[PDB]
């Protein structure tokens, strides 16, 4: 699963 | 920076005459991105022709894989036609079983 | 052993023929995964692996929106980093990103990364405390303190040290049979005559998993890297790889001649001759 900023 | 691909041009599996196979053209280390990869069978342009994902090395270097599944045969020569922007001409990588 | 898993970012601006063109793909270990091209009719996120292929719906869309966010994170950044270098318009540019997790054997974080390339250049990467930034220069500087303030450091050891390395453990699990099993290399020593004289030698690893292997001439128990040709690691096409190492010697001394071959599917490395 990825990450994704804010 | 601009780098220079690499070029390899290879078959999956061993040479057999006759038999299928697929013919990889293996190009790595170049910068930027865009780069025009080409198969070529007795100097046609192989025109069924797959490309992997582009990715890139620990030192944002590209590379990509081109495949076309063939049958080799004694008398058919095969060769890789890579353009990049490192290249002042399109160079082409003939293919050798051997290798 | 220790397993990774990564994720790799290329945005390139196309200016005069469109918005910039986005691709990314997810490997673990050396097992490519997904993958996201911006170039397709109606983009998201596929399967490359077969164990990832198990995942619902809700995976594959919230991966997807994953995907787009990012894209369009990119061309925003992409113009700011014009500015920064006040470069020009006209000019198409490379933004890269990468981001992933390190596990040991007991599926413990050894590191975590998140590294950007502008150019093709290094531009700012996280270290390995996860709690500080390297700055390839004042441009890179100035989104430190942005990012710092904007606490993104916390943001990703957050991710780094906890979903990273619980969803790698599970791919790993999912796909254990691919993953964790080790293919050893099929090899072989080929002889090839350049003169009456002159041989060339190949020693060749075929079909093994994953890429890491080492592959030496040995003359008379002494090494030749000097007059070794040793080409890259390639792709085999089914996940797999080859690797071959040539050397040229005097016709009738082949004898004199080793291979070595280390590889990790192998339970002792190889000491290979022409036969
Ligand atoms: N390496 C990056 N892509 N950073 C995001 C852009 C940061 C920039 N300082 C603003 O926008």
């Amino acid at each position: 699963k990825r990450w994704i900023i804010l | 920076i601009q780098r220079t691909p690499k070029i390899q041009v290879y078959s999956r599996h061993p040479a057999e005459n006759g038999k299928s196979n697929f013919l990889n053209c293996y190009v790595s280390g170049f910068h930027p991105s865009d780069i025009e990869v080409d198969l070529l069978k007795n100097g046609e342009r192989i025109e069924k022709v797959e490309h992997s994902d582009l990715s890139f090395s620990k030192d944002w270097s590209f590379y990509l894989l081109y495949y076309t599944e063939f049958t080799p045969t004694e008398k058919d020569e095969y060769a890789c036609r890579v353009n990049h922007v490192t290249l002042s001409q399109p160079k082409i990588v003939k293919w050798d079983r051997d290798m | 052993g220790s397993h990774s898993m990564r994720y790799f970012h290329t945005s390139v601006s196309r200016p005069g023929r469109g918005e910039p063109r986005f691709i990314t793909v997810g490997y673990v270990d050396d097992t490519l995964f997904v993958r996201f091209d911006s170039d397709a009719a109606s983009p998201r996120e596929e399967p490359r692996a077969p164990w990832i292929e198990q995942e619902g719906p809700e995976y594959w869309d919230r991966e997807t929106q994953i995907c787009k966010a990012k894209a369009q994170t990119d061309r925003e950044d992409l113009r700011t980093l014009l500015r920064y270098y006040n470069q020009s318009e006209a000019g198409s540019h490379t933004l890269q990103n990468m981001y992933g997790c390190d596990v040991g054997p007991d599926g413990r974080l050894l590191r975590g990364y998140h590294q950007d390339a502008y150019d093709g250049k290094d531009y700012i990467a996280l270290n390995e405390d996860l709690s500080s930034w390297t700055a390839a220069d004042t441009a890179a500087q100035i989104t430190q303190r942005k990012w710092e303030a904007a606490r993104v450091a916390e943001q990703l050891r957050a991710y780094l040290e906890g979903e990273c390395v619980e969803w790698l453990r599970r791919y790993l699990e999912n796909g254990k049979e691919t993953l964790q099993r080790a293919d050893p290399p099929k090899t072989h020593v080929t002889h090839h005559p350049i003169s009456d004289h002159e041989a060339t030698l190949r020693c060749w690893a075929l079909g093994f998993y994953p890429a890491e292997i080492t592959l030496t001439w040995q003359r008379d128990g002494e090494d030749q890297t000097q007059d070794t040709e040793l080409v890259e690691t390639r792709p085999a096409g089914d996940r797999t790889f080859q690797k071959w190492a040539a050397v040229v010697v005097p016709s009738g001394e082949e004898q004199r001649y080793t291979c070595h071959v280390q590889h990790e599917g192998l339970p002792k490395p190889l000491t290979l001759r022409w036969e």
